[PDB]
RNA sequence: CCCCACUAUGCUUAGCCCUAAACCUCAACAGUUAAUCAACAAAACUGCUCGCCAGAACACUACGAGCCACAGCUUAAAACUCAAAGGACCUGGCGGUGCUUCAUAUCCCUCUAGAGGAGCCUGUUCUGUAAUCGAUAAACCCCGAUCAACCUCACCACCUCUUGCUCAGCCUAUAUACCGCCAUCUUCAGCAAACCCUGAUGAAGGCUACAAAGUAAGCGCAAGUACCCACGUAAAGACGUUAGGUCAAGGUGUAGCCCAUGAGGUGGCAAGAAAUGGGCUACAUUUUCUACCCCAGAAAAACGAUAGCCCUUAUGAAACUUAAGGGUCGAAGGUGGAUUUAGCAGUAAACUGAGAGUAGAGUGCUUAGUUGAACAGGGCCCUGAAGCGCGUACACACCGCCCGUCACCCUCCUCAGAGGAGACAAGUCGUAACAUGGUAAGUGUACUGGAAAGUGCACUUGGACGAACC
């Protein structure tokens, strides 16, 4: 019947995974801050020839 | 051109001489500062913007720096890099490359200078990339042990980068005390705090309990002292007019903690500051803009 | 915003700036010599070192406020307070000892308990999947649970329901039986719980 | 390359079949 | 279009049919890579041969002819009509366009207070009157007006004057001729003359920082300045967009009136069937009255009008109609639907003054001040913004273009009268095509349907699938 008193551990496990979550995107995100951006820097440097020169 | 620039400084020497004949000053003494206050004085001007007040200074203030003719006659030009078009950039850099190389095979109170600087320093107009790469090597070189003779040259691009204690005062009966003033919205607060007291505070003459009727502001007023743990240590007589109930109890707060600072030791002191205590509220109510209802309500958008 | 981005906001705890220099570790004495040289901002009208003061029950008399009646919200706050004491020494005094030992007087601690029961586990956002939004459940945040119980008790209280009932008496009755479980806020907190669960089908909605 | 040509013949075609049809 | 059922049909046999975007839209054979080559595409050519082509549409059509074909296929014209049709690109807009990243009171959720429900004030639209004008999506709607009893006044009725206050006059039309001052994106940051280069010297384009053709004066931003800081609010905000507003601030070109469209005088309209916008008042208990300005006493079905009626007073020559005060009455209403407004801090909200303009007149406007909050964390359906791309039959630029039926008139052709084509040309019903055209488009064929067209089978890309892994 919802009654939060005897559904403790419960709640908790649910409270203290949430929290993970928000702690994993931000761990996450934080890493993905090899990336396209240098990908295409490198490539840039070394950039296909399509024609003649 | 230099010939121009030349008889500008004979004028400018000249109306100098005129200026201190006129100021009835010597002129041999007569002295840049003089000049502005002379010049200030014989055209008074109000103009907000100081740069279009009336200025009678030196030429080489007054014109910029005109970069030199970079090739003579024989039309070639001074420096080997000139061709690059911009020759003091890069003979910096390469300058830079070379102490690196030099140091690669022997092995708070600075900053780097702006772009602005750099630029003024080499008479040319950069790049931020341009400024960005030379900051970076820059910074390898202070980091590659960059001994005295790297040092010295590395300085050229250096740039140089706590509450003010109130003297203790004492009354014609002798007991000490320290007097500070604060300000809150429209409220402005003088507070005298005796060295030896029973808490007692006095708000214009009237008992602190009498003025501020209402609890918050009761706190506000505790909250300076008991921060320090000195209640019922110090008595207070302020003086505070303008602003409602809370900017007075805010000014009384601010000027009580600033006398205070005077009768606690320097690491109170710098608790307080960094409690907040110290610091004046810059928050002051937005003035109306045309147009739109407040300071940030708009008028009802009708779609 | 008057303030300038270097200003930080002030740190209020006699304690934290009693706390001895050798149980500092690197961190935090650095943390400090830092703060030495930077700009903070003045503090706030609102708070003080009091050892009395109570973050919660500022907040709630922040969103109880009315208009900038300051005055007015906290001397309802205070006549509620006051009122939930009153009532509990009432029974304390009127109740067997060996019952007295659980009967609770500290209206504070009421207060936290019962804002805490009140708090909702588990919210209803809109998602939108494929360009449609559904009410999934979700975790809260524990500002957002805070926040939720409060706005709930205190939008309780207003209702018109208790008419000429005066706010002192209609919180302090509501607070009562939320800190011992009933009421109209626990039962709008068990409603907001029952609906999710009968939407938990939409939970995968979620992408976060 | 667009496909006009191709939208004016299978008008006409169409016109066409409906004609044939209707007579 | 989506879902279900089922048939011809797809299958086997024997005949017919002989059409496809039957396209690799690139003929067969032999040869070359040298001095290139409109564009794009799948580089450019040489020799030889066959077939085919000669503006668009009429036209995968009519006739003639042939055929196991009988609503068919192959070959295939002409008359009337037009100055184009067309192929490839560049720029711009547009996309119910892709990916990525954002919006910081902002697009959605989230916080606070509101509107949308009642009365009133007021603007507008409508109705009415003899009775202005202008704004009238964002960017109008307490707007021109920091203001209408007479005046203001440009309106209507009547009367009056004619070198007229003016070396006349005209609030007469033209903001789609303008100056003047402005909204608008703009809550932007780009605009750029003068050069240089790239494209075969086409419209056009010009970036990579471990840098690859850009340099740029100037303008804007920025900087500087007012306010209380270096924060914030102001101010500022270019080139342009909406032929955006104003010929009624004034002037001003063009046109128009001159015994009147000019000038003067008296009076008079400026209301509400009703809708709608903004604001004020409330719906109360965090309330109402009293004292005080925050330690009170009473009220509490009463709360609630600044509405109505009566009286007085202020200004004025004129007051039922303007304002203030008092008396009288205690009305609708009981926190309001989808929808929608503002706000990121001394802000929202509540409260208290002052000023502009008037003789007097606003709940309006400007502005000083007091108390003084909650959320500020997630996302991309929609709004939008940027970047990089894709498509493009749009170029008056999607409020675009454009198809077909039906009826609207002439030319020509076939025809026993009726059909067909074209042109002219505004309509009616849809939105089939051009954007992923909102179901990708189309070829052949079959059935079906006002109508474009829909669907079935195969075929084409003259569509895409975002082009390392995810
Ligand atoms: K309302
Ligand atoms: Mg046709
Ligand atoms: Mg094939
Ligand atoms: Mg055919
Ligand atoms: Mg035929
Ligand atoms: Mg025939
Ligand atoms: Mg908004
Ligand atoms: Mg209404
Ligand atoms: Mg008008
Ligand atoms: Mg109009
Ligand atoms: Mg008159
Ligand atoms: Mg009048
Ligand atoms: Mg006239
Ligand atoms: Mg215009
Ligand atoms: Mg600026
Ligand atoms: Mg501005
Ligand atoms: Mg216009
Ligand atoms: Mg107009
Ligand atoms: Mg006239
Ligand atoms: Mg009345
Ligand atoms: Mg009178
Ligand atoms: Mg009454
Ligand atoms: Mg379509
Ligand atoms: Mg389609
Ligand atoms: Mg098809
Ligand atoms: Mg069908």
């Amino acid at each position: 019947e919802f009654r939060d008193d005897a559904c403790r551990k419960e709640i908790q496990g649910f409270l203290d995974c949430a929290a993970r979550a928000q702690e994993a995107r931000k761990m996450r995100s934080i890493q993905e801050t090899l990336l396209p951006n240098k990908l295409n820097k490198l490539l840039q440097r070394f950039p296909n020839k399509p024609y003649l020169s | 051109t230099e010939d121009f620039i030349k008889k500008q400084i004979e004028e400018f020497n000249i109306g100098k001489r005129h200026l201190a004949n006129m100021m009835g000053e010597d002129p041999e003494t007569f002295t840049q500062e003089d000049i502005d206050r002379a010049i200030a004085y014989l055209f008074p001007s109000g103009l907000f913007e100081k740069r279009a007040r009336p200025v009678m200074k030196h030429p080489e203030q007054i014109f910029p720096r005109q970069r030199a003719i970079q090739w003579g006659e024989d039309g070639r030009p001074f420096h080997y890099l000139f061709y690059t078009g911009k020759q003091s950039y890069y003979s910096l850099m390469h300058d830079v490359y070379g102490m690196l190389l030099n140091l690669e095979k022997h092995q708070i109170g600075s900053r780097w200078l702006i772009k602005e600087e750099l630029e003024e320093m080499l008479v040319e107009k950069l790049s931020d990339l341009d400024y960005m790469q030379f900051i970076r090597l820059l910074e390898k070189l202070l980091t590659s042990q960059c001994g005295a003779a790297e040092e010295e040259f590395v300085q050229r691009f250096r740039r140089s980068v706590k509450q003010l204690i109130e003297p203790v005062q004492y009354d014609e009966q002798g007991m000490a005390f320290s007097k500070s003033e604060g300000k809150r919205k429209t409220a402005k607060a003088e507070a005298i705090v005796y060295k030896h007291g029973s808490g007692r505070i006095k708000v214009n003459g009237i008992d602190y309990q009498l003025y501020f009727p209402i609890t918050q502001d009761r706190e506000q007023l505790m909250f300076p002292f008991h921060f320090v743990d000195r209640l019922g240590k110090h008595d207070v007589t302020c003086t505070v007019s303008g602003g409602g109930r809370s900017a007075q109890a805010g000014a009384i707060r601010l000027a009580m903690a600033k006398a205070l600072c005077s009768f606690v030791t320097e690491d109170e002191v710098e608790w307080m500051r960094q409690a907040g205590l110290l610091t004046t509220d810059p928050r002051v109510r937005e003035r109306k803009k045309p147009g739109q209802e407040g300071a940030r309500r708009k008028f009802t958008w009708k779609k | 915003s008057r303030y300038s981005p270097e200003f930080k906001d002030p740190l209020i705890d006699k304690e934290y700036y009693r706390k001895p220099v050798e149980e500092l570790t690197e961190e935090e004495k650095y943390v400090r010599e830092l703060k030495k040289t930077q700009l903070i901002k003045a503090a706030p009208a609102g708070k003080t070192s009091s050892v009395f003061e109570d973050p919660v029950i500022s907040k709630f008399t922040n969103m109880m406020m009315i208009g900038g009646n300051k005055v007015l919200a906290r001397s309802l706050m205070i006549q509620t307070l006051e009122a939930v004491k009153r009532k509990q020494f009432e029974k304390y005094h009127a109740a067997s000892a060996e019952e007295q030992a659980t009967i609770e007087r500290n209206p504070y601690t009421i207060f936290h308990q019962a804002l805490k029961n009140c708090e909702p586990m588990i919210g209803l956002v809109p998602i939108l999947k494929g360009g449609r939004f559904y009410q999934v459940p979700v975790p809260l945040p524990d500002r957002r649970r805070r926040f939720l119980a409060m706005k709930w008790m205190i939008t309780e209280c207003r209702d018109k329901k208790h008419q000429r009932t005066l706010m002192p008496e209609k919180l302090s009755h509501k607070l009562l039986e939320a800190f011992h479980n009933q009421g109209p806020v626990i039962k709008r907190k068990h409603d907001l719980h029952k609906m999710a669960e009968a939407n938990r089908a939409l939970a995968h909605y979620r992408w976060w | 390359k667009n496909v006009l040509k191709i939208r004016r013949r299978k008008m006409n075609h169409h016109k066409y079949r409906k004609l044939v049809k209707k007579t």
